[PDB]
């Protein structure tokens, strides 16, 4: 479960 | 949802006049200095913008080939507005499935393809390069060190949010929202078309928006109906759309569409950018859906202005030498 | 005397007021910054001296922040 960022979602 | 999306597309009540239609060569730094980029802009053609786009018949499979077949992508379940995850090969497989055979409506709006083969095929409007905080504020040697093409946070060396590939099938809907960090957005329709509901970031509407989030009943209320002024605007193929900071918008996909776009922070509407960030804070938006290194970028902005004006640096000696080494290139 | 737009003067003010009042566990001072307290001090001085920038002369058509 690698952390991510800058994901576009409402 | 409980509201009827169909009538929301038919009615003429959303006849507010917010959007400004412009010529590309009029979209320069002086314009931003004059207006502060407060108004939604549409460029019916590309002339003067300085953008670069892939072949007009570019396919989703071509997108897969350029980013990698095993590249994991964030997919949106339209019915629930939740998020799932699949490979680009799996996504391509779904997108290539005939319209009447798709078991479900899926939407990909978060494919950041910087540092892939796709990167150099798509170019931002030139003016954005002059004002984007990532290109002018963030330490250059850090950004240039980026190798990871995905948005994994541990490998991210800078706000990787400049180039997005959005792939939407006919019928896709994105509910009302404000892009992370209060970022402004450039939006180019490569193939297809989009339908936008626009709401101005007034104090009353931002409060309405926030309570609408905390309400949790976002699928039971069409936000454009409970504001005084909303505009429904249709974007066509070849159009470029620029969304100012803080503007609440929903989007519908009337046909299979391929869109390239990106977000950016600038120095001409910092207050609104900070406004939107605090809303994210109060509404408990998970960090994965937020602007990466937001406050770090803010600190770097203050340093640049102070140095560019007074010639006094507040970076470490090592960081000053890193920059000095790049000035001699 | 450089000339900043009122958009920038107003924005920089909110920035320093914001970054200055964040608690330590929320400040997020980047690794590249040396003395964030000193940086904050110079910004207030800068804004004080730039408070009377002429709006017209500010429309230069080129950003104050650019790489050498
Ligand atoms: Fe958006």
């Amino acid at each position: 479960a690698p952390a991510t960022g800058g994901v576009k979602k409402p | 949802r409980t509201f009827d999306l169909e009538e929301k597309l038919q009615t003429n009540k959303y006849n507010a006049n917010f959007v400004t239609f412009m010529e590309g060569k009029d979209f320069n730094v002086e314009y931003i200095q004059r207006g502060g980029l407060r108004d939604p802009l549409i460029f019916k053609n590309s002339d003067g913008l300085g953008i670069k786009m892939p072949d007009p018949d570019f396919t989703v499979n071509d997108v897969k080939m350029c980013v990698g077949s095993r590249r994991m992508v964030d997919v949106m379940d339209v019915n629930t507005q939740k998020g799932i995850e699949m490979t680009m090969a799996q996504w391509t497989r779904y997108y290539e499935t005939p319209e009447e055979e798709r078991e479900k409506l899926y939407n990909v709006i978060s494919l950041e393809f910087s540092h892939t083969r796709l990167e150099n095929m798509v170019q931002r409007p030139s003016t954005v390069d002059f004002i984007d905080w990532v290109d002018n504020m963030w330490p250059r040697h850090l950004k240039e060190s980026q190798t990871e093409s995905t948005n994994a946070i541990l490998e991210m060396q800078y706000p990787k949010v400049q180039k997005y590939c959005l792939m939407s099938v006919r019928g896709c809907y994105t509910d009302f929202h404000v892009d992370f960090g209060g970022t402004s957005v450039w939006y180019h329709i490569h193939q297809g078309g989009k339908v936008f509901w626009l709401i101005p970031p007034t104090a009353h509407n931002l409060e309405l928006y926030e309570n609408w989030l905390l309400s949790g009943k976002q699928g039971d209320i069409f936000l454009g109906d409970r504001v005084s002024d909303c505009q429904r605007i249709e974007l066509k193929q070849g159009y470029t759309f620029v969304i100012p900071s803080g503007w609440i918008h929903a989007v519908y996909t009337p046909t299979d569409t391929l869109v390239f776009g990106g977000n950016f922070l600038h120095s001409f509407n910092i207050p609104m950018q900070l406004k939107i960030y605090s809303i994210e804070d109060r509404t408990r938006v998970p960090n994965k859906f937020r602007y990466p290194f937001y406050y770090e970028m803010c600190w770097y902005v203050l340093e640049r202005y102070v140095y560019c004006i007074t010639n006094r640096s507040h970076l470490t000696k090592d960081f000053q030498k890193e920059s000095l080494s790049m000035d001699m290139e | 005397q450089v000339h900043l737009t009122h958009f920038e003067l107003e924005g920089l003010r909110c920035l320093v007021d914001k970054l200055e009042s964040l608690p330590l566990h929320k400040k997020c001072v980047p690794t590249g910054i040396e003395d964030e307290d000193a940086l904050i001090a110079d910004v207030k001085i800068l804004l004080e001296e730039l408070a009377s920038s002429d709006p017209k002369l500010a429309l230069t058509g080129v950003p104050i922040v650019q790489w050498p």
